[PDB]
């Protein structure tokens, strides 16, 4: 879901969008401004929290060598639902 | 193959080479693309409780240039044996 | 002979009475160096060897086979080329004592 | 100039048609590969020794990772050994065969350019299905072949050994006692045998005319000591006999592929030590020290003991040399190529005392300078 | 102002000069060589053109990568102009044909044209406008052509009037119109007493980006005159001797004819040149460079042959 | 510290050769002007000729003198023949500007710069 | 063969060709780098650096990238010695500054130091 | 181990001298040879038809350089910089940013399709297989501009296929 | 130790021991190092008075052919009182050995011109005449192969940076090809490639 | 088949193997050599470039073109 930037034009997923004395807007002449409307904020809080009542688990994201290595993520804390750095997703237990 | 065996004929008797046998133009001799796949072996390595790397240490064996001078002889030697007369061929050579 | 093996060379009628008086200049232009360079002793240590490999052999291609280095005129112009060096070697002294010093600090290598 | 095989400045200060001068004005395809390869490190930059041959795209390879291998005392797994002798006489086929070719469209003779390119298609097929790359095929590291020959291939280098056989056969068929090929090149480039060593020729030239030199049967930089060949002698010299050799190098080339076939054993790819190869998959996505050593791998380049080493192969140009130096280090401190192409280059003008132009044409494209190479 | 408009580095080849450029024509001669020049003067120039992109393919290579830009336009709509000038430091007016069409007089170009533009450009905030004109416009007759660009002179004072006006006399260059012309008296001349002083083009468009790149610019319309000043019949014995071609004196408007034999007359109530402070250059070595295509291998290598004298 | 000469013992024979190199510069600029067919005169020529041996004036050791004459008696070599080409030799002018200043003020202006 | 030899320096600032404006402002700085802070061992020393200064980079208005005017701005020698590196400075022609190779001042100490009665050094936690 | 050639002489046998000459007279051999050419031309050619049927590949090609991404997920990159670090005319311009969450990305990466040479070494560096070759090979640009590939362009280029590259690598994983 | 490992060999090691001290006791006015590395390539180190009576004499003397040659990089090398390494590499033809001369010189003394010995030398006498400048007395033809003619500066010494200084470019208000000082569009950044912790112990020179 | 006569040259329809949405063909013969396996047949106005003509490579969709470029045996 891209945002409305105030040019008339379409903003990227980094908050780069262009300002109203741009000279790249007039090298946007005639031709598309591309942008990716996936993004990658609002994919990954559209996805369930797993929850797994061990302790410390695994994290490959599916496949062997077809993904991130092995990362072992503690699951102690109820506060915050523990977080893989590669898989980008969450974790929580139960008991 | 699957042409008119006139031609076929002026063919050999352009060249007699029977141009019909081995044609370079190669229908179905490559086998079927995605095959099984292959379990690769591994070789003399982690094989266990012997792979001390101190024993087969390539790197840590170069040995630093040894010297000779600076700033009843059975002498005058070559740097090699003085090197064997090659020989003929077996299959055709000439004479 | 017929079809030497190389293609600027051919050899000649007579190798051996050729070959002979080579090693004599040899020995004379080395006999003209002084004593106290080894390289005369090195020089007249092989060569006298090699030519009496050559006296005892009538034969030509058993001297191509018992001598190394064949196969035969390349042996030849191998002397020549060694009596060019001696030659040379009338000049430029090479038994004298060291040209001047290195700068002592510099064929160690890593810098 | 397509006579001008590649990009050649030639000022000939010629009588009419029958010349005085021949001068070699190269430096056209000057590129800077020495210096950049003095601010790169190894692993690097070994795709400008990809890139600096255009025609042997693996020999020279072969080359520069037998440099670094000679320097640091690494025999890599026979299986590595045995693929490495296999592309290098399929390469070698290949490189001899474009020899050919150009010398063909030089001197006229525009069909043996077309079937053999045919054929060279194939080969580059070959290449495609080994390491992907059409035409430039990294391939061979430090620590022997990466990325080792897939499921079903050898299938299509026995298809492509029985009909190449026939298809150089069929060469010989067209050319070679065609009359008007061969009393066309007889007595140009005559080599004297003491012309040819002091000039600094090697390779295909020295066995072109006189000497029995070979640095396949007398140096073994490879497991060359179990197949056995014969090399060809050149001996008049007269250019066609080099063609001649040429050829024979070719069928030889086949009989090499066809003992290799027969001895090859199933044992690995690359070497046993994850501090000079990067490891493979499943342990880069488990094994801790596999992480590691590809991490610092891949960033700092393996560090390498410090040394002043050469070798040379022989090219199908011939001895071709790398003279590499190294700093204690993981940067070679300065490489450098010595090119077969380039020694041959320099005996243009004993080669062209006394001929027409015609004649010139036919001696640049009768050695196979390709001045990618010939450059440094 | 907005960022990266200041300047950066040793200019040429990448760096960001203070000016955007937008250029009208330059298809043809001078706006060539002012895109030229730019581009060693490193900014960004968006440029128009109305044709076929062959000549915008030929000012390809002129500029750094990405540095120039192209769209298309015409004379009859607002919504190009005005897409032209959306984003524009600096603006320049070069347009004009030497022959009228059967679409476009060489009345409504003079009107037409700069009217819509320079209205557009002073509602679009623009600074330094440049457009540029001949020499001797007068409101009398004689001259369709010139009373055209008198018009036009008059409207673009008359609308934003802190615009700069610049005139030349007439211009000689490496592909130059009217030498060019007396290339085809050679298969058939003319000769009458008029004065003449041409200006090299080179050092018109030094003193154009100086111009640009400089206020003080505005309001004060400029006059561009090299220091020759001479007469006609010596510039056709010097461009026959400079050609070696022998002569017997005695795509074309008569338009042309009466742009050659109306007169140059001089104006002190503008400065010029040095008054700008930009090297004048004369005539005789740039004609050497330019009469190199007439020779024809008989004398097609001389220097010093011959002066002509200036009156 | 007795270097190897090149040519001469003292800079007397590196002054004869730098000026007969200065006569065959001078006899040999006008045949190229009227040979590559520039646009030049030849005074203009000549006085950027003697302008590149006025360029290093400060030069005192005997080998640099000796070697900047090779320098310039293999370019005398490259222009007797028609080995360069108008490329060159216009590159040994300087007429596409580059008119960067000398004053502090215009490298004030055009700055980030002495 | 037996020439001038006398006290008369290097003068190659004709010979290599590069510009007087490279030759005349550059002011290089001969240095030792000291170890990567973050890292430890000094392997990393024991080489001479000379670096020459650095002049601007500008935002390249097509990408953003890092373009320079500077041709040399990549340079860095390694040098073994001090003196060979004045040496170089002074042959090649352009300034140059230096600074000192300046050690670690060894000092003494002992797990039997931080272990006592009456000194007040005592990490109470091991 | 050596086989010369051209150790031969003409044989002076009369058969042999007269078929010497009449090869010398008729051009025989020389009629042999134009045989042989039409047994080439009578031969089916071998060619392939571009626009319709195009030339074979190999599933190790090496293409694009697109971008993959997680199953319903994430950019797989994780600025790790190893594929500048490899590159070898360094066409892999890499600024990142943490984005707004505390997990780590990038902000600009840029491949330069003019400087890049198609190593694959950047298929071999990258950790979790984030940049991969494509399988076409159809860029074709009329202008320089559009041969520098911003991210946005890398991740549409990389959605405009997955599939294909999943099955690349599926039938690829194991060898290398 | 038998997998992994080059075997070394012991045969040439000692033939070439016994070979360089052989030529060390012959040639005892040009001779100051000799030494042997582990795979046992032969490398003789030379004062730069002597380089074509060496050459004359193992081009010759019938206890070692080496008829042929191959190039003499002059490996560009700074902090030394004289920098530059004329670098001979000699290949024989009855032998299958291999040996390296590495005589010396520095920026100006010109080295003897190994041209009249070896014809081959000719043209990479040319090519380090270009690439580095060590000029060659005694030479028949000194012009420069592998630059543009325009060009000098000798680019392949360290002073020499790795982007040139000049730049050539086409405009056409000269209608021709100039030149310009350099501008690169990226910065080409250089990496820190060097890791502590002493990656070769046996390698440590005696420290100050 | 005026259509196909003046697509490039061919007649060799008799295999039909698929088609796919853009509405394109895919053939796949047996009886020719390694070059002439399969081929693709351009539907026209697939978006309205009156693509009878002029046709472009990389119209066609990825898995096909996976397919068309000899990766697989199979659709
Ligand atoms: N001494 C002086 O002061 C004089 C000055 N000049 C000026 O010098 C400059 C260069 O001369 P010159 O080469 O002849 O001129 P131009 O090349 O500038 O010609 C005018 C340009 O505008 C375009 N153009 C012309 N008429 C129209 C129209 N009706 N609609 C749309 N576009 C149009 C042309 O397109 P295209 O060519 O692509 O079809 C052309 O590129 C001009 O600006 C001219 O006014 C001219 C004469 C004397
Ligand atoms: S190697 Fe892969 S994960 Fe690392 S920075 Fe490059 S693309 Fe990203
Ligand atoms: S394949 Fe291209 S982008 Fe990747 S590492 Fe090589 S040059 Fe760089
Ligand atoms: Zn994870």
């Amino acid at each position: 879901g891209v945002r409305t930037s105030p040019t008339g034009e379409k903003v990227t997923h980094t908050g780069q969008v262009y300002d109203d004395e741009d000279y790249r807007r007039v090298r946007f002449v005639g031709r598309q401004k591309e942008v990716n409307e996936n993004f990658a904020i609002d994919l990954i809080a559209e996805q369930p929290v797993s929850q797994v009542g061990s302790r410390v688990i695994s994290c490959d994201g599916g496949g062997g060598a077809l993904g991130h290595p092995r990362v072992y993520i503690n699951l102690d804390k109820e506060t915050k639902t523990g977080t893989c750095g590669y898989c980008g997703l969450q974790f929580r237990q139960q008991h | 193959a699957s042409a008119t065996r006139l031609i076929q004929g002026l063919r050999n008797w352009a060249s007699g080479r029977d141009l019909q046998a081995k044609l370079q133009l190669r229908y179905q001799e490559i086998s079927k693309r995605t095959q099984p796949p292959p379990k690769l072996p591994v070789g003399p390595s982690h094989r266990l409780s012997n792979n001390y790397y101190c024993a087969r240490d390539g790197r840590r064996e170069a040995m630093p240039p040894s010297i000779v001078m600076s700033s009843s002889e059975k002498k005058a030697v070559s740097p090699a044996p003085p090197i064997k007369r090659w020989e003929l061929s077996q299959d055709e050579p000439y004479l | 002979k017929k079809t030497t093996g190389l293609v600027g060379l051919a050899v000649c009628e007579t190798p051996h009475e050729r070959l002979k008086i080579l090693y004599t200049k040899i020995l004379d232009v080395l006999g003209h160096i002084p004593k106290n360079a080894a390289y005369r002793k090195y020089t007249e240590q092989i060569t006298n060897e090699k030519l009496s490999i050559v006296k005892a052999e009538p034969d030509v291609k058993k001297l191509e086979e018992q001598l190394q280095g064949g196969q035969i005129e390349e042996v030849i112009l191998q002397a020549e080329n060694e009596l060019s060096l001696a030659r040379k070697m009338i000049q430029w002294k090479p038994w004298e004592p060291l040209v001047e010093e290195p700068p002592a600090s510099q064929w160690k290598w890593p810098i | 100039h397509p006579a001008a095989h590649g990009v050649l400045r030639l000022v000939m200060e010629l009588s009419g048609e029958m010349v005085r001068k021949c001068d070699p004005h190269i430096g056209l395809l000057h590129r800077g590969t020495e210096k950049l390869i003095e601010y790169k490190t190894y692993l690097q930059a070994l795709p400008y020794f990809d890139r600096l041959d255009y025609v042997s795209m693996m020999c020279n390879e072969q080359a520069y990772s037998l440099a670094v291998e000679k320097l640091l005392n690494i025999q890599p797994p026979p299986r590595a050994q045995w693929i490495r002798v296999l592309f290098g006489e399929i390469t070698r086929l290949l490189n001899h065969i474009m020899a050919v070719t150009t010398h063909a469209l030089d001197i006229g003779a525009m069909t043996p350019f077309f079937w053999m390119f045919e054929e060279r298609e194939k080969m580059f097929e070959f290449y495609e299905r080994v390491s992907g790359a059409r035409m430039h095929a990294a391939y061979v590291r430090p620590g022997g072949v990466h990325q080792d020959l897939p499921l079903g291939l050898m299938d299509d280098i026995y298809e492509f050994s029985k009909n190449f056989s026939l298809r150089i056969d069929e060469l010989e068929e067209m050319l070679t006692n065609n009359r008007i090929w061969r009393n066309r090149t007889v007595d140009i480039g005559v080599v004297t045998a003491e012309d040819a060593l002091n000039y600094g020729f090697s390779g295909v030239m020295l066995r072109g005319s006189g000497i029995q030199w070979d640095l396949r049967k007398t140096q073994p930089y490879d497991v060359y000591d179990q197949v056995e060949f014969d090399v060809p002698i050149g001996s008049r010299g007269d250019c066609y006999d080099r063609y001649l050799c040429r050829v024979e190098e070719m069928r030889q080339s086949i009989r090499i592929i066809s003992q290799c076939l027969n001895k090859m054993p199933p044992g690995e790819i690359k070497v046993d030590d994850a501090k000079v190869s990067p490891p493979k998959r499943a342990e880069m996505k488990t094994s801790m020290e596999s992480l590691i050593h590809h991490f610092k791998l891949y960033t700092e380049g393996y560090q390498v003991p410090p040394g002043a080493t050469y070798t040379a192969i022989e090219a199908p140009k011939g001895e071709f040399g790398v003279y590499l130096v190294s700093d204690g280090s993981s940067r070679p401190y300065r490489c450098k190529i010595k090119a077969p192409g380039f020694a041959h280059l320099a005996g243009l003008d004993k080669m062209s005392k006394g001929h027409m132009l015609a004649d010139v044409v036919a001696i640049i494209g009768t050695q196979d300078i390709v001045f990618g190479e010939v450059d440094r | 102002l907005h960022h990266a408009v200041i300047p950066h580095g040793k200019g040429g080849r990448s760096s960001v000069s203070g000016i955007v450029a937008t250029v009208f024509g330059a298809t043809g001669f001078l706006g060539r060589y002012l895109v030229n020049h730019l581009g060693r003067m490193g900014s960004q120039v968006i440029v128009p053109y109305r044709c076929e992109p062959y000549d915008t393919m030929h000012l390809r290579p002129m500029g750094d990568l990405g540095q120039i830009i192209f769209m298309d336009w015409n004379g009859r709509d607002k919504d190009s102009i005005r897409r032209a000038v959306e984003h524009s430091n600096v603006v320049i007016n070069l347009v004009g044909r030497e022959w009228e069409t059967k679409n476009f007089d060489f009345e409504d170009v003079f009107v037409k044209i700069p009217q819509a533009i320079a209205q557009v450009s002073k509602e679009a905030g623009v600074e330094k406008f440049i457009h540029i004109s001949h020499l001797n416009a007068d409101i009398k007759s004689s001259s369709k052509y010139l009373r055209n660009k008198a018009v036009g002179e008059k409207e673009v004072r008359e609308t934003f009037p802190e615009a700069t006006i610049i005139k030349p006399a007439d211009i000689f260059g490496r592909e130059d119109r009217f030498l060019n012309y007396f290339a085809n008296i050679r298969w058939f001349s003319l000769g009458k007493k008029t004065v003449k002083q041409p200006v090299y083009i080179v050092d018109v468009t030094k003193g154009i980006i100086n111009a640009i790149k400089d206020p003080d610019a505005r309001g004060k319309t400029f006059a561009f005159v090299g220091p020759n000043r001479y007469l006609l019949f010596d510039l056709v014995q010097y461009v026959f001797a400079v050609a070696h071609r022998p002569f017997l004196p005695y795509w074309t408007t008569r338009d042309k004819v009466e742009r050659i034999h109306t007169t140059d007359r001089t104006l002190p109530h503008l400065p010029g040149l040095e008054d700008l402070g930009v090297q004048a250059t004369p005539l005789e070595l740039k004609a050497i460079e330019v009469l190199r295509r007439h020779r024809t291998y008989r004398w097609l290598s001389s220097e010093i042959e011959d002066v002509q004298p200036a009156k | 510290t007795s270097v190897k000469p090149i040519f001469s013992r003292d800079m007397n024979e590196a002054k004869r050769r730098v000026r007969e190199l200065y006569r065959a510069w001078y006899r040999e600029v006008p045949n190229t002007v009227h040979l590559f067919q520039l646009d030049i005169s030849v005074k203009q020529g000549r006085d950027k000729v003697r302008e590149m041996f006025k360029k290093n004036a400060h030069v005192t050791d005997p080998r640099v003198v000796d070697l900047l004459v090779i320098k310039g008696k293999m370019e005398l070599e490259e222009t007797i023949n028609v080995w360069k080409q108008r490329t060159h030799v216009m590159r040994f002018f300087h007429e596409t500007e580059a008119p960067r200043p000398k004053d502090f003020l215009s490298k004030f202006y055009v700055g980030h710069d002495p | 063969t037996q020439l001038i030899t006398v006290d008369e320096k290097l003068d190659i600032t004709t010979l290599t060709g590069v510009p007087e404006e490279h030759i005349k402002t550059r002011k290089a700085r001969i240095f030792v780098p000291a170890r990567n802070n973050m890292q430890s061992g000094v392997n990393n020393t024991k080489k001479w650096k000379m670096e020459f200064d650095t002049r601007e980079r500008w935002e390249n208005p097509l990408m953003g990238w890092a373009s320079t005017a500077d041709p040399l701005s990549n340079l860095v020698l390694t040098f073994s010695t001090k003196e060979d590196a004045i040496a170089f400075a002074e042959k090649n022609g352009w300034s140059y500054d230096v600074e000192e190779r300046k050690v670690p001042k060894p000092k003494s100490k002992s797990y039997g130091a931080n272990f006592s009665w009456n000194k007040r050094t005592r990490v109470s936690t091991k | 181990t050596y086989k010369y050639v051209n150790l031969r002489e003409p044989s002076m046998d009369m058969k042999s001298v007269t078929d010497r000459a009449a090869q010398t007279l008729l051009w025989t051999e020389l009629i042999r040879g134009l045989g042989m050419t039409l047994s080439y031309l009578f031969r089916e050619p071998a060619t392939i038809n571009y626009p319709f049927e195009k030339g074979p590949l190999s599933p190790r090609f090496r293409g694009e350089h697109a971008l993959r991404r997680y199953p319903s997920g994430e950019e797989r990159c994780i600025a790790c910089k190893l594929c500048e670090a490899v590159c070898p005319a360094q066409a892999i311009t890499i600024e990142a940013e943490p984005r707004a969450d505390g997990s780590r990305r990038t902000t600009r990466y840029d491949i330069d399709m003019t400087k890049c040479i198609y190593c694959g070494f950047c298929q071999e560096a990258c950790p979790v297989d984030a940049i991969v070759e494509g399988p076409n090979f159809e860029f074709s640009t009329e202008t320089h501009e559009e041969l520098l590939y911003n991210k946005e362009k890398l991740l549409n280029n990389g959605d405009k296929w997955e599939a294909e590259i999943a099955a690349n690598i599926q039938a690829d994983y194991l060898y290398r | 130790t038998r997998p992994t490992v080059r075997p070394r060999n012991d045969v040439a090691h000692k033939q070439l021991s016994a070979f360089g001290e052989y030529v060390a006791e012959i040639l005892p006015k040009y001779v100051q190092q000799v030494q042997v590395s582990c795979f046992s390539e032969l490398e003789i180190c030379i004062h730069p008075d002597g380089v074509i009576p060496v050459l004359t004499f193992l081009r010759d003397h019938s206890n070692a052919q080496f008829k042929s040659l191959a190039d003499l990089t002059a490996v560009d090398i700074p902090t030394r009182q004289n920098r530059f390494e004329i670098v001979y590499n000699l290949l024989s033809l009855r032998f299958n050995s291999r040996i390296r001369v590495k005589t010396y010189t520095d920026e100006l003394t010109p080295v003897e011109s190994s041209v009249s010995v070896y014809k081959a030398a000719n043209w990479y006498e040319r090519e380090i005449w270009d690439m580095f400048g060590v000029f060659f007395a005694n030479h028949p033809d000194l012009r420069r192969i592998l630059t543009d003619y325009g060009f000098e500066g000798h680019p392949f010494r360290k002073d020499f940076p790795l982007s040139g200084y000049v730049e050539l470019r086409y405009d056409d208000e000269v209608k021709r090809v100039v030149a310009e000082p350099v501008e690169l569009a990226q910065e080409f950044r250089k990496f820190d490639l060097n890791s502590p912790w002493e990656a070769f112990p046996a390698y440590r020179q005696p420290p100050e | 088949y005026l259509r196909v006569l003046f697509r490039a040259n061919d007649v060799r329809v008799g295999t039909l193997v698929g088609e796919d949405k853009y509405g394109n063909k895919y053939y796949e013969d047996n009886k020719q050599f390694f070059g002439r396996h399969r081929w693709v047949i351009y539907t026209t106005e697939m978006n309205g470039k009156n693509t009878f003509w002029d046709v472009d490579g990389s119209m066609v969709p990825p898995e096909w073109h996976r397919w068309l470029h000899c990766m697989t045996d199979d659709p």
